């Protein structure tokens, strides 16, 4: 989360995201679904 | 200093008047250029 | 436990322990008449009491390096490390900020610190970072 | 530190990130001056 923080500020002054940063948010957006996923898993099931 | 302050309540490192019993005097000094050179403590109020 | 905020009063406290005494210090500031930081001493306030109404200093913000730097090229939050703060003398309401001037003609590569009237520039900026290996 | 002038140094052009973290690295070390340019001992260059 504070790599992709730390992104958004890079980007958030420029008008366009380049084709090289929209891969870049891709693939850590794709890590993070992994992970929220793995935490859904860990507790979905009711685990006090 | 102050992390915490309830609002309403005295803290310290505040400056204050303390007006008297009387609530048209409070704990003053001397005037100016004065015999006791601002060294004796009154409850003159009024203006001051 | 408490966690430094933002929005609060500071003393920016240090340790002089010179002549093994442990002495407690702190940066003060009038502000009019003199920018300029000094050291008063805290300790021995039995003997004398010092004063403590220049050597207040609100913070106002911390922020990180990327937003800053985003900011200077253009509300609450809890402090961490690895980040900048801007401080502000409660008396003069000015910032504290890295003088140009070098009073200590010992230390060549040492500037001076001191109010500015405006947080204009990034030299009143201060990041802090951790003393501790923990 | 001809070591480090090749990595900086390269086609008669100055590589803006490497000598950013070079310097960043010789002032955090204050160390690599010897007895002139010292944060200690502050000898002048032409004394040296």
């Amino acid at each position: 989360q504070e790599s992709i923080s730390d992104f958004y500020w890079y980007y958030s002054g420029k008008d366009v995201i380049e084709e090289q940063g929209k891969r870049n948010f891709s693939k850590a957006m794709s890590v993070a679904k992994q992970v929220f996923n793995s935490l859904t898993e860990y507790i979905q099931g009711p685990c006090t | 200093i102050c992390s915490c302050c309830e609002e309403g309540y005295v803290t310290g490192g505040h400056v204050l008047r303390l007006f008297h019993g009387h609530m048209d005097e409070c704990l003053t000094i001397s005037a100016a250029d004065s015999d006791d050179q601002r060294r004796l403590v009154y409850y003159e109020g009024g203006a001051v | 436990v408490q966690f430094l905020r933002t929005d609060d009063e500071v003393v920016l406290q240090c340790s002089a322990t010179v002549l093994k005494e442990q002495l407690k210090l702190c940066l003060a500031a009038e502000g009019f008449g003199n920018r300029l930081c000094f050291l008063e001493p805290t300790s021995n306030a039995q003997n004398v009491p010092p004063d403590l109404a220049i050597c207040c200093f609100t913070l106002e913000q911390s922020l990180s390096v990327r937003a800053l730097q985003e900011m200077l090229a253009n509300g609450h939050r809890t402090l961490l490390y690895g980040h900048a703060i801007l401080l502000r003398h409660a008396h003069s309401r000015m910032y504290l900020s890295c003088l140009t001037t070098s009073r200590s003609m010992t230390d060549k590569l040492a500037f001076d610190v001191g109010l500015q009237e405006d947080a204009t520039g990034e030299a009143c900026w201060w990041t802090m970072h951790p003393a501790s290996k923990q | 530190l001809d070591f480090l002038r090749f990595a900086v140094f390269v086609n008669g052009e100055s590589v803006e990130e490497n000598a950013n973290v070079v310097v960043r690295l010789l002032i955090r070390k204050p160390e690599c001056f010897g007895p002139a340019l010292r944060g200690e001992g502050g000898s002048g260059l032409l004394a040296a």
